[PDB]
This record gives C-alpha cells, sequence and structure tokens, in this order.
C-alpha cells in the first residue's frame, strides 16, 4: 500500500578499473589476424595505437 | 662545451615528460579518454590537456 | 542495506549490450564513461554490489 517513494528498489552499481593490467573482462569483439612491417592501429586488450 | 649539450637535453626531457601529467583531465592519454567517453563531455577534459 | 554481496566478474566475455536496452531498469547513470560505449573497451576488477 505505500506509495512508489517508500516501495522498494533493487539497486546493482558497477566499479569498473581500468588501469592497464592483464585485463581479463572484455567485450564482444572478434580478433582478426595481426599483419608486419606495415604502418597500422591496432586494439591489444585495450591498448589502442598506431 | 659538455654544459650546453646537457642543457638542450634536460630541456627536451622535461617537454617529453610533460606529455604524462593530466592537467586536471580523467587522464594524459588523449586516445583513452576519446574511447571511454561521448563527444559533449570529452571536450572538457580535451580542454585542461590543450 | 547495511551489507552486500560484493561479486567478482572476472575472465569472461561481458556484452554490456543487453542491458541499458532493456526498459526494466528505472535508471542507468554511469560517471567515468559514456553508456554507449561499454562494448569496445576491456576492463579490469569489475565490482557487482547489489
Amino acid at each position: 500500500t505505500n506509495g512508489v517513494g517508500y516501495q522498494p528498489y533493487r539497486v546493482v552499481v558497477l566499479s569498473f578499473e581500468l588501469l592497464h593490467a592483464p585485463a581479463t573482462v572484455c567485450g564482444p569483439k572478434k580478433s582478426t589476424n595481426l599483419v608486419k612491417n606495415k604502418c597500422v592501429n591496432f586494439n591489444f586488450n585495450g591498448l589502442t595505437g598506431t | 662545451l659538455q654544459d650546453v649539450v646537457n642543457q638542450n637535453a634536460q630541456a627536451l626531457n622535461t617537454l617529453v615528460k610533460q606529455l604524462s601529467s593530466n592537467f586536471g583531465a580523467i587522464s594524459s592519454v588523449l586516445n583513452d579518454i576519446l574511447s571511454r567517453l561521448d563527444p559533449p563531455e570529452a571536450e572538457v577534459q580535451i580542454d585542461r590537456l590543450i | 542495506v547495511y551489507a552486500w554481496n560484493r561479486k567478482r566478474i572476472s575472465n569472461c566475455v561481458a556484452d554490456y549490450s543487453v542491458l541499458y536496452n532493456s526498459a526494466s531498469f528505472s535508471t542507468f547513470k554511469c560517471y567515468g564513461v559514456s553508456p554507449t560505449k561499454l562494448n569496445d573497451l576491456c576492463f579490469t576488477n569489475v565490482y557487482a554490489d547489489s
């Protein structure tokens, strides 16, 4: 009978550390094949660069 | 003669090392700021870096 | 409220897109990251408090 103000709410909070450690939880992505001796833009587990 | 070389090398080194400071932003890596944050909010950090 | 079961989400491929797309959740507020880019990033040390 209580109003929405006092109706219980269920809360889940996420805390994300993004410092470049041996990261283990990644997003859904497809790992392509690597190339050598060419200037390319790469992404190794979040270590983006060119 | 060695003093000139040492002074120039030290100035160049501190110029390089000033690229690793947050300057009040959320990170010192500009690509990291772009990837983690939406364009409207990224400009606030980018301006401090600039 | 006084307690909370912190859960370790590690070593798996988190999708993160199924969430924030359904209307079941009343609020989806993110601070360090923009919610829409939780897929490209690879995270470390996920904390979940319920």
